[PDB]
């Protein structure tokens, strides 16, 4: 049996276009734990991500958090991609600065 | 308050180059502080918190050998496991283990805790009173046979309520520049147009740990527990939460509608209301 | 410090 990762993408601090901050990408309630974490910038993706260290909770299920650095802007559109084996295509999920 | 120390033991096998990959997390108090994976350079439970660097070799090394130690249980119940499912060889597995004790706030033990999941599952645990276990399926009967006719239950009985609480004090004592504190969340409240008429109202909690915590929305004095919109609480990843709950409120009638913000840090429950 | 399983394994 294997269980489909919820993402999630935010800010650290509240965002304020032109002023920097970081996108966390939550990727929790997976496993097995073999996980790909891809974060992106307008379609390109980001190459230094910080990505956390295996970690599992009470259910049994493992998370990663991946973040990075960046600096809101209207014109900037940044998502996260994951790729899983509970899942047959990868699934990518858009930042939002309201959620 | 209250404490605790837990160690989530991880072991995940994979085809080909035999030899699962193991790996050792500890916590104090729900927090990272040695960790410990056989697919470093030089396996070693390595410090993870300031506080915690000031232990010295004679402790690491202690450590390491026992973390080699239960690198090899698990290496070995995992074969076992394998044949107790017949699942075919060439596989990829994973064994889990969550061992450790809480503290009153008087520092007292209340609980041992010892439990293990394979692929995820639970597959046998130690009971509350440390003497009996509670096999979750078939195969985790024999396991849990094995088990009570070895009276493995008691050295586990003992290591829980002994060396694990004679630690945790020992930790408790040296680092105490977060682990006697906590953060409390701050809060407030944003507009969103929604729909015709209507709006949403998002309560956010921001910047608090731990990180348990409970947002609702009231209409009224009632809890308005449906329709509402919640999310997961996440890391804002410097080491403090964050979560939010919304509902729909016909534009105009914002007032009406307020959040209460529950959480241990918090001297009374905070409440909140849009702020045009 | 870490906990050492029983000899009693899976």
């Amino acid at each position: 049996i294997q269980k489909t990762p919820q993402i999630q993408v935010y800010s650290r601090h509240p965002p304020e276009n032109g002023k920097p901050n970081i996108l966390n990408c939550y990727v929790t309630q997976f496993h097995p734990p073999h996980i790909e974490i891809q974060m992106l910038k307008n379609g390109k993706k980001i190459p230094k991500v910080e990505m956390s260290d295996m970690s599992f909770s009470k259910d049994w299920s493992f998370y990663i958090l991946a973040h990075t650095e960046f600096t809101p802007t209207e014109t900037d559109t940044y998502a996260c991609r994951v790729k899983h084996d509970s899942m047959a295509e990868p699934k990518t999920v858009y930042w939002d600065r309201d959620m | 308050g209250p404490h605790s120390m837990r160690y989530f033991e991880t072991a995940v096998s994979r085809p080909g180059l035999e030899e699962p990959r193991y790996i050792s997390v500890g916590y104090v108090d729900n927090k990272e502080f040695v960790r410990f994976d056989s697919d470093a350079e030089n396996p070693r439970y390595e410090p993870r918190a300031p506080w915690m660097e000031q232990e010295g070799p004679e402790y690491w090394e202690r450590e390491t050998q026992k973390a080699k130690g239960q690198e090899q249980w698990f290496r070995v119940s995992l074969r076992n496991l394998l044949g107790y499912y017949n699942q075919s060889a060439g596989g990829s597995h994973t064994l889990q283990q969550m061992s450790g004790c809480d503290l009153g706030s008087d520092w007292r033990l209340l609980r041992g805790y010892l439990q293990f999941a394979y692929e995820g599952r639970d597959y046998i645990a130690l009971n509350e009173d440390l003497k009996t276990w509670t096999a979750a399926d078939m195969a985790a009967q024999i396991t849990r046979r094995k088990w009570e006719q070895s009276g493995a239950a008691e050295h586990y009985k003992a290591y829980l309520e002994g060396e694990c609480v004679e630690w945790l004090h020992r930790y408790l004592k040296n680092g105490n520049a977060t682990l006697l504190r906590t953060d409390s969340p701050k809060a407030h409240v944003t507009h969103h147009p929604r729909s015709k008429g209507e709006v949403t109202l998002r309560c956010w909690a921001l910047g608090f740990y731990p990180a348990d915590i409970t947002l609702t929305w009231q209409l009224n004095g009632e809890e308005l527990t449906q329709d509402m919109e919640l999310v997961e609480t996440r890391p804002a990843g410097d080491g403090t939460f964050q979560k939010w709950a919304s509902v729909v409120v016909p534009l105009g009638k914002e007032q009406n509608y307020t959040c209460r913000v529950y959480h241990e840090g918090l001297p009374e429950p905070l409440t909140l209301r849009w702020e045009p | 410090s870490a906990l050492q399983n029983a000899a009693s394994i899976a």
